[PDB]
RNA sequence: GCAGUCAAGCGUUCAUAGCGACAUUGCUUUUUGAUUCUUCGAUGUCGGCUCUUCCUAUCAUACCGAAGCAGAAUUCGGUAAGCGUUGGAUUGUUCACCCACUAAUAGGGAACGUGAGCUGGGUUUAGACCGUCGUGAGACAGGUUAGUUUUACCCUACUGAUGAAUGUUACCGCAAUAGUAAUUGAACUUAGUACGAGAGGAACAGUUCAUUCGGAUAAUUGGUUUUUGCGGCUGUCUGAUCAGGCAUUGCCGCGAAGCUACCAUCCGCUGGAUUAUGGCUGAACGCCUCUAAGUCAGAAUCCAUGCUAGAACGCGGUGAUUUC
RNA sequence: CUCUUAAGGUAGCCAAAUGCCUCGUCAUCUAAUUAGUGACGCGCAUGAAUGGAUUAACGAGAUUCCCACUGUCCCUAUCUA
RNA sequence: GUGAACAGCCUCUAGUUGAUAGAAUAAUGUAGAUAAGGGAAGUCGGCAAAAUAGAUCCGUAACUUCGGGAUAAGGAUUGGC
């Protein structure tokens, strides 16, 4: 997950590898996230380092707000296309990779959310829950 | 424990069988196996496709 | 000469060399330590491994996010019919290691056990314990002593038990036939026990019970000769290179002048022996219970057999042990049933559960029904039937 | 390159917490030289990729002793190589340099490991442009572009696989020897506590998860499809229909089974003895002293438990042992 | 104004396939660029048919980026002959 | 016949059915395919692969030697009856 974090993430199956773009899904300006580095993370020889639902990343702005663009940005996975299983048995997925925008300590950038949330990042981090829509 | 129902083919669905696909708006989708999810997929409509 | 940069090694070199087993029934290599102060038991079980299913079931675990709510387990069904006791080894202390000394049979064996002596019984006059039985004669003597003998001496006792392995859908006539360690109090008292059990059965729910751990003993399911890619997941070379791909580049520096045991290399892969532990018992069925396979949940009359019959196995109607999780060798597959060398205490190991539904689909295809009945329901007339 | 001895000095004061001039003793052989012993009827260059193993001058991780150690953070030092030591941008590069993650991103060896293992970007044949040099042919330790990477079937080693001979044949076992494995992080709680003027700010026990590794497994989800299993489609051929052939598996959708993925799930043991170190009793030396005798506690260490093979010249128990 | 040796680099162009120093300096593009591009120029050693500068079209030529694409890769699996 | 066609694919006439064979279907190959999520992070370098593609109708930039650039680009459509 990351730094910041409220409590622990069971293993969600990682979508993200470095050099994915995800959609940026809060109001801050941002169009794409890219994703540079996955906080949680450790290492093996030729393995990408890869993100998953509610792992904060290190991430670049490509496109928007150029106030907003050319530097590294912490942000937060809030819905990933691959799929995943969850302790209930159920293998579900969202229909897009998508992220937002947020400081070390997990406060957002922006005020709102748009898509659904997954819950395993609503639990995560608490101003992402706090501002998210619905959620799973 | 919940049997939930697949909302293309109207199949029951047991706990942790098929897959559930979470819409762009939120609607949830779910599939009972690989083929409701693929005719879905295709665009296919259920009132057509006679085994539903 | 100094490697670019630093990696763990592929593979477990404590799981050498990666041969063949010797035979296809894994060797219990270990039985728990003996409490002499509590009644003679049997330490393992023989059964054969049938299939896997589905459970759901509330978790009970304090500070889990899962915590009172309902998760979905694989589960594996291991066909457990009872076993039959026909001998008592009794084993000495040396210093050169545990040795038997004698091995006292029932008076009568039956085909099943007696098959398992022989490589042509079509054609065979089946001699097998004839002269033997005859030492039942004498008012006892003969056996009498040896029991006698094993009391007196000996250290460890373990009984000779075999499958009954007609009670199972296999095609297979010979039984299984193993030694199992009497952990029970007393070296008389289970020779005694050993004694009044010759000829008599013994049912898994006398050794093992709900939420008990227990290790799985198997030779693990066969692959033939593989190359080294698979074999210990070495990392394909690039598309680009000469002679093909799934090899390692370099076998070794050229100093030692040796290929060395510790690089990866083709060959067998599968068949192997392997102990695996810490397997918690989720069910333990009974074969006359023609509910075996319900809750106190869903209430349904339906016996643990899946629609379609266990794939590659066919039916249980037996006792079962049903296992969380996974274990090795296949369906078919002869497994040793061994409880824990020690005293888990893991709270995961202590945690005790029960079942709330049995997945019972049929497992030859995406089965959507679990009872005949429920099909009939959905469906409605078809035009079979009526 | 690395480590000492002396101690003038630094260090508010104070040589030696951490350092340390003038001098001075050494060690190493991944620097570079010096030499020219081997190889010029041949030993295939640089870098990378892949993979194994070894060293320790230890970066992380275990336990400790120091401090200019209040706490947190650090720094010096011991026992330690058991276990890890990464993802990228530019460059043929090694190196270098930035970004970024991390417990940490230590340093080295194995013919400057590793080309009948690859690659061929660089170097260093023959084409070619330029600059400098030259009357010229040509030259350049300058820039640039294009430039064929051969053989294993033999021995050995290594992986796996059979097997003669110990009356015959069978079943159940022992265990010498050899291998052996787990790893690291976070959160909750302890606690806004100990400590502190404040700013700040731990840990043990208990809980839940995760990282790297490993061994299996296939309920489930996903991948694969000659199930050529069902259906759909183009073109042609069998007078039409039905039903089929051909199109190097004609194409498309679904697709059981099998195989299989941190793309899936499950599992990965607990006793002793020690090291450093801190101590007990205690002389030598009527005092003192952890040490001389004796002794307690004690680490990711070691030895066992456990786990894998089972000596084809190690072994036990057991069954049946031929009239054609 | 002067010396060598006849003159003394005009018009242009430029770290260029010509720049040692050099991974030049500034700007741009990137999270990051010994790369690319635009600039700068006392240019080791650019420069006018020993042709200089420009240049539409063309190029299995060398080079840089972007979209699309994707098993190149993360990380491998499966099938046919 | 299809179709723009001396293309490819299937056919008639004519000609062949000849290029050791049998049984298996391990590794590793050679040749042919496919892959969830990501999308060049692989690599000296997108090498190899993949993606595009016929026709009709719309639409089409800089620049230019006014000839081009241009199928630029970007879109809709397409069977049977």
């Amino acid at each position: 997950s990351g730094n910041g974090a409220q409590g622990t993430k069971f293993r969600i199956s990682l979508g993200l590898p470095v050099g994915a773009i995800m959609n940026c899904a809060d109001n801050s300006g941002a169009r794409n996230l890219y994703i540079i580095a996955v906080k949680g993370s450790g290492s093996r020889l030729n393995r990408l380092p890869a993100a998953s639902l509610g792992d904060m990343v290190m991430a670049t702005v490509k496109k928007g707000k150029p106030e907003l663009r050319k530097k590294v940005m912490p942000a937060i996975v809030v819905r990933q296309a691959k799929s995943w299983r969850r302790r209930d048995g159920v293998f579900l997925y969202f229909e897009d990779n998508a992220g937002v925008i947020a400081n070390p300590k997990g406060e957002m950038k922006g005020s709102a959310i748009t898509g659904p949330v997954g819950k395993e990042c609503a639990d995560l981090w608490p101003r992402v829950a706090s501002n998210s829509g619905v959620v799973v | 424990m919940k049997v939930e129902i697949d909302s293309f083919s109207g199949a029951k669905i047991y706990p942790g069988r098929g897959t559930l696909f979470v819409r762009g708006d939120s609607k949830i989708f779910r599939f009972q196996n690989s083929k409701s999810a693929s005719l879905f997929k295709q665009r296919k409509n259920p009132r057509r496709i006679a085994w539903t | 000469s100094h490697r670019k940069y630093e990696a763990p090694r592929h593979g477990h070199l404590g799981f050498l060399p990666r041969k063949r087993a010797a035979s296809i029934r894994a060797r219990v290599k270990a039985f728990p330590k003996d409490d002499r102060s509590k009644p003679v038991a049997l330490t393992s079980f023989l059964g054969y491994k049938a299939g896997m299913t589905t459970i759901v079931r509330d978790l009970d675990r304090p500070g889990s996010k899962f915590h009172k709510r309902e998760v979905v387990e694989a589960v594996t069904v291991v066909d457990t019919p009872p076993v039959v006791v026909v001998g008592v080894v009794g084993y000495v202390e040396t210093p050169r290691g545990l040795r038997s000394l004698t091995t006292v049979w029932a008076e009568h064996l039956s085909d099943e056990v007696k098959r398992r002596f022989y490589k042509n019984w079509y054609k065979s006059k089946k001699k097998a314990f004839t002269k033997y039985s005859a030492k039942y004669a004498q008012d006892g003597a003969g056996i009498e002593r040896e029991l006698a003998r094993i009391k007196k001496y000996a250290s460890v006792v373990r009984v000779l038990v075999h499958t009954q392995i007609r009670k199972t859908p296999l095609a297979q006539k010979k039984a299984h036939l193993a030694e199992i360690q009497l952990n029970g109090g007393s070296i008389s008292e289970k020779v005694d026990w050993a004694r009044e059990h010759f000829e008599k059965t013994v049912a898994v729910d006398s050794v093992f019970e709900q939420n008990e751990m227990i290790d799985a003993i198997a030779v693990t399911k066969g692959h033939g000769f593989e190359g080294v890619t698979h074999r210990w997941g070495t990392k394909k070379l690039p598309r680009k290179t000469h002679r093909g791909l799934r090899k390692v580049a370099c076998i070794g520096a050229w100093h030692p002048a040796h290929v060395m045991w510790s690089v990866a290399r083709a060959g067998q892969r599968g068949y192997h022996s392997r102990t695996s532990i810490n397997h918690k018992i989720y069910r333990v069925g009974k074969g006359d219970d023609e509910a075996n396979g319900a809750t106190s949940f869903d209430r349904t009359k339906k016996t643990i057999t899946p629609m379609g019959g266990f794939v590659h196995y066919g039916e249980i109607k037996n006792d079962f042990i049903m296992v969380k999780g996974c274990i090795p060798g296949n369906r078919k597959r002869i497994v040793t049933l061994r409880k824990s060398l020690y005293t888990n205490t893991s709270r995961k190991a202590l945690e005790e559960v029960s079942l709330k539904w049995i997945d019972t689909a049929s497992k030859f295809g995406k089965g959507r029904f679990q009872t005949p009945a429920e099909k009939h329901a959905f469906m409605g007339t078809l035009k079979k039937d009526l």
